């Protein structure tokens, strides 16, 4: 588990070198976006349900996916998918405030082989991350909408 | 890293930082810009911090001596070595906002390592610890943080 | 089903089914007639049964009104869908013998889903419930069976 | 973990009908074969030991398998091999109760690969279980014997 | 086998070999020659033991009786071949030093094997006492080694 | 679990003889370099630490192994290799008194997937025991220092 900072610092340790101008200029730019995560992070902490809500409603609800013979049809299997979405919205939180996806390849991903193991889709995930990419910008703005962008589509594309 | 400390604390509990957790990582990041500066300065005189080893020499010739850890100019040398390696530590801490990456890079397993090697552990605790004389004296009071790390240092060695 | 309820409880101990159960289930397949009898003129009565939907709404105006979840006919409309799904569950708890199929089928986790979807479970718990009242008076005291099954679902709701 | 009546149901969940005439069919059906299966399982109850030991004596005993080389031939293995037949016979029985194979693949099935890979043979282990048919349905009947019969069948498929 | 316990026993422990129990090895080893020496008059003897069965059947003459597990000439043999086993796991113990090879192959699970066979398991506890009685005078006291081995045996059955 | 004298009565159990000549020979041959065996056990367990001290400066330190970029570079990474060489040694010793190596296909082999999975290079750890072979001889003898031999060059056989 890395991030921004600890990424700099190790790529400054294996070659066995004090950090250079290079290191302190990208701690620059993750101290500059500090401020801008903090909030984000509050702001999606805050919201989480009404996300979570706004995605399932969005890319899931009134189709086949959650009528019989869909894979979130049974009460149970809605609880496991919105359970699902819930983790992945506070590890891209995570990933976000941290500044680097390796949480995500560590903690949620390391996945694809077990949803197809147990009939979980991948596509109606993927169009449900990704709404909650689009609520959760939409809600936080431009700036740290794409900043969650970044590591939603991470996981996407661990999950694809 | 303070960021990823309390992002491994909070996942423990399967929770969103609190606003107290944001507020301390928000002190970090205003606190970013004279962190850095100690980090380069630090950086800038390693060469002084780690050779004036003649503190911990001066005050611990056993080391030194026949039958010492580090007798010889090769061992001394090492010796030497190792100290840099921990004042590297310092600064990567520094700059992280906790111990993170001392703990991880050269603490963990570091006594069973040493006594193997055969190397007097209060030893290297009093080496880094002039390191934090000399810093100290090339620090003005900014000296703190940095002082709070190595003597985490030379306390979790032994 | 009693069937699968009883042989799980006895390999979950890694025995045999206990004379006592073999009679339970011995009762159960001498009331499948009667059982089926019920399942079948509930299916039968079911839409009768789900809109009847109205005593909820009498006694639950808050649900349909803005602000409420159930709010416009298409909501509306949805809500009465939910109170088939669990008249389904009732008649294949009804035909197995016991609650297996609407706990797996709905209960597992519900309070999830209606707390994410923001649907009040007290107000599923009177649908449902309503949905009893009418079906009680749809059947000739067979009414006990499906009572409890109705009563099981109410209260597992919440 | 299901059987025909829970079988009839998840036939008519994942299509979201209520159960149709043909449901009600099978259903009746079961209900016709209960008290045959009720009685049949409090038989092979009463006798599990007796049934162990004839398909034992029956096709194991005084032959390789039993002798040193042999899979069965130490006392600890004896004990093993005596306990996977109590077991095949206990879910045989489980399974015959219920009317339907599939806690055969749950609970017992998900063991090929096992025995092979600890050299357990699987030809003595198939004429084992037949003999356990072949003893339980001459002590049962030809109806209860049976249909002990397809599911001792199922597991010798699982097995090969 | 003395050599497998201790190294079992002190791995389990994640440490060396202590000096007590390698001298417990030592006085194994050199005690060696008198052991296959034991094994090899055991062995020799191995149908005289064995046969004279006999006096387990005088003791014991409800298991050859009818209703009894070793009813008939071919019962009584397969009975005599399970005690030509245990006499030579005997064998296999006193080369080994202790009753390792007699519990793995012999032992482990034999009260679940009678028990389906319908064996009584007494009636092998008294066959290999009587094996030991002839056995013992076989040897000359050399006897307690093997003594202690049989005793282990007919102990361990029931 | 075996060794020498229980490989022989196993040797003798399949079978279904009682011990021959033959198992009495190797019994015997065990028995005669018993004392050996006690002995070097004794040493090598007085010893071990400045037995894995030799092996590390001899083929490890001052290399790139321990330095930055090096698999037991940082001081986890370096008390983890060190203690890989302990149990090495450690059921080396043990093999050697037994007398047999499968005591190391049993609890120690069964290894060199982890290795390439986790990066742990298998050159310098062959290196590594084999220079715990060199000095282990050295500081025991030429008899004794030849049957460790044997299982530390097993290992280096396992590993590669
Ligand atoms: C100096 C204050 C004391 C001292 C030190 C000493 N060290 C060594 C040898 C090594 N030290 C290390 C240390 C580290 N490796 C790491 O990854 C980290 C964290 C970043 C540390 C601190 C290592 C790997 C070695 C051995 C090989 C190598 O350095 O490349 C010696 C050598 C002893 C010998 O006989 O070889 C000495 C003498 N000596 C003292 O007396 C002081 C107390
Ligand atoms: C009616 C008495 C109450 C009520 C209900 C209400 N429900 C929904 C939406 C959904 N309900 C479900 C329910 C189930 N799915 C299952 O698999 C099972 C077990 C068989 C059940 C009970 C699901 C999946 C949805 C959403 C998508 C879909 O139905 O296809 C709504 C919609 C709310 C909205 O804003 O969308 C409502 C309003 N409302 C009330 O006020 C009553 C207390
Ligand atoms: C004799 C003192 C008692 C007795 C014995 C009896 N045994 C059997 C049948 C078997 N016994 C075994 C025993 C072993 N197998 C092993 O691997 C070991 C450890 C090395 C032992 C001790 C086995 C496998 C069988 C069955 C098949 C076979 O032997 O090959 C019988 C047969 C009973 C029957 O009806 O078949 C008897 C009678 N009987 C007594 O009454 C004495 C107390
Ligand atoms: C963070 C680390 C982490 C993640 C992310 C995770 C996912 C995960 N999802 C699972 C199942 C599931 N996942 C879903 C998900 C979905 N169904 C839908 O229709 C939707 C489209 C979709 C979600 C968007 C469903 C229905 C199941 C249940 C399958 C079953 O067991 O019945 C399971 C099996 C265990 C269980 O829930 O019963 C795991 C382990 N596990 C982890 O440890
Ligand atoms: C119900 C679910 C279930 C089953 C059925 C099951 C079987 C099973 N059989 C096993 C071993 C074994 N199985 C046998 C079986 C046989 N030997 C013979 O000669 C006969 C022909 C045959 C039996 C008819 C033997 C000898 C072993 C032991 C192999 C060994 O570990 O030494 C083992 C390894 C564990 C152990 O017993 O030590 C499992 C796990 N496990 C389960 O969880
Ligand atoms: C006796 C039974 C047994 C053995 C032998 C064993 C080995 C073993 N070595 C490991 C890692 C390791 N092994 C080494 C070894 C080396 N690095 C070097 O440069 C040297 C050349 C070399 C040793 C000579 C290192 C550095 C790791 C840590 C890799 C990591 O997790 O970071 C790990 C992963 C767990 C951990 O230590 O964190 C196992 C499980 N495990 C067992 O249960
Ligand atoms: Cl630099
Ligand atoms: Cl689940
Ligand atoms: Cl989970
Ligand atoms: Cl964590
Ligand atoms: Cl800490
Ligand atoms: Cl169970
Ligand atoms: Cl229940
Ligand atoms: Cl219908
Ligand atoms: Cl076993
Ligand atoms: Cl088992
Ligand atoms: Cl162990
Ligand atoms: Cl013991
Ligand atoms: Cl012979
Ligand atoms: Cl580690
Ligand atoms: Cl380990
Ligand atoms: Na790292
Ligand atoms: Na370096
Ligand atoms: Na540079
Ligand atoms: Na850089
Ligand atoms: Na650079
Ligand atoms: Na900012
Ligand atoms: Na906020
Ligand atoms: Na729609
Ligand atoms: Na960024
Ligand atoms: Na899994
Ligand atoms: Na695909
Ligand atoms: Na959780
Ligand atoms: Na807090
Ligand atoms: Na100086
Ligand atoms: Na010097
Ligand atoms: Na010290
Ligand atoms: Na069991
Ligand atoms: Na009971
Ligand atoms: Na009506
Ligand atoms: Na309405
Ligand atoms: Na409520
Ligand atoms: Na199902
Ligand atoms: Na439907
Ligand atoms: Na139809
Ligand atoms: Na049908
Ligand atoms: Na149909
Ligand atoms: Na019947
Ligand atoms: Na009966
Ligand atoms: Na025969
Ligand atoms: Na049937
Ligand atoms: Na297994
Ligand atoms: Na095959
Ligand atoms: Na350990
Ligand atoms: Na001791
Ligand atoms: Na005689
Ligand atoms: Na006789
Ligand atoms: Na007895
Ligand atoms: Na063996
Ligand atoms: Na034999
Ligand atoms: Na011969
Ligand atoms: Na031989
Ligand atoms: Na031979
Ligand atoms: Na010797
Ligand atoms: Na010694
Ligand atoms: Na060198
Ligand atoms: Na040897
Ligand atoms: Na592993
Ligand atoms: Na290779």
């Amino acid at each position: 588990m890395q991030d921004a900072i600890t990424s700099v610092i190790n790529a400054a340790d294996v070659q066995g070198r004090y950090l250079d101008d290079n290191s302190l200029d990208k701690l620059r730019g993750y101290f500059q976006t500090g401020e801008l995560r903090v909030r984000a992070s509050a702001t999606i902490a805050a919201n989480a349900a009404t996300i979570i809500k706004d995605s399932v409603a969005k890319a899931l609800l009134y189709s086949d996916i959650t009528r019989p013979g869909g894979n979130m049809y049974t009460t149970r299997r809605y609880a496991a998918c919105i359970r699902d979405l819930d983790y992945y919205l506070r590890y891209a939180t995570y990933g976000m405030l941290a500044g680097d996806p390796s949480i995500l390849d560590e903690r949620v991903l390391n996945l694809k082989e077990t949803y197809n193991s147990l009939g979980v889709p991948i596509g109606a995930t993927i169009q449900a991350v990704q709404a909650m990419k689009e609520v959760t910008s939409s809600l936080v703005g431009p700036d740290a909408g794409k900043e969650m962008g970044v590591y939603f589509d991470y996981i996407c594309s661990g999950l694809s | 890293s303070i960021i990823t400390k309390s992002i491994v604390n909070a996942d423990a509990e399967a929770r969103y930082l609190s606003p107290g957790e944001l507020d301390r990582i928000k002190s970090f990041v205003l606190s970013g810009q004279r962190r850095l500066r100690i980090a380069q300065i630090l950086t800038d005189n390693r060469e002084l911090i780690v050779k004036q080893g003649q503190q911990l020499f001066q005050k611990r010739p056993d080391v030194v001596s026949p039958g010492g850890n580090a007798y010889g100019e090769e061992m001394t040398a090492t010796c030497l070595r190792d100290l840099d390696y921990y004042l590297r530590l310092v600064t990567y801490g520094i700059v992280a906002g906790d111990v993170t990456p001392i703990e991880e890079i050269g603490l963990v397993g570091v006594k069973e390592m040493y006594n193997s090697l055969g190397t007097p552990i209060s030893g290297v605790a009093e080496g880094v610890r002039s390191m934090k004389n000399v810093a100290c004296s090339l620090l003005a009071g900014d000296s703190a943080e940095a002082g709070f790390y190595f003597d985490y240092t030379l306390g979790a060695m032994q």
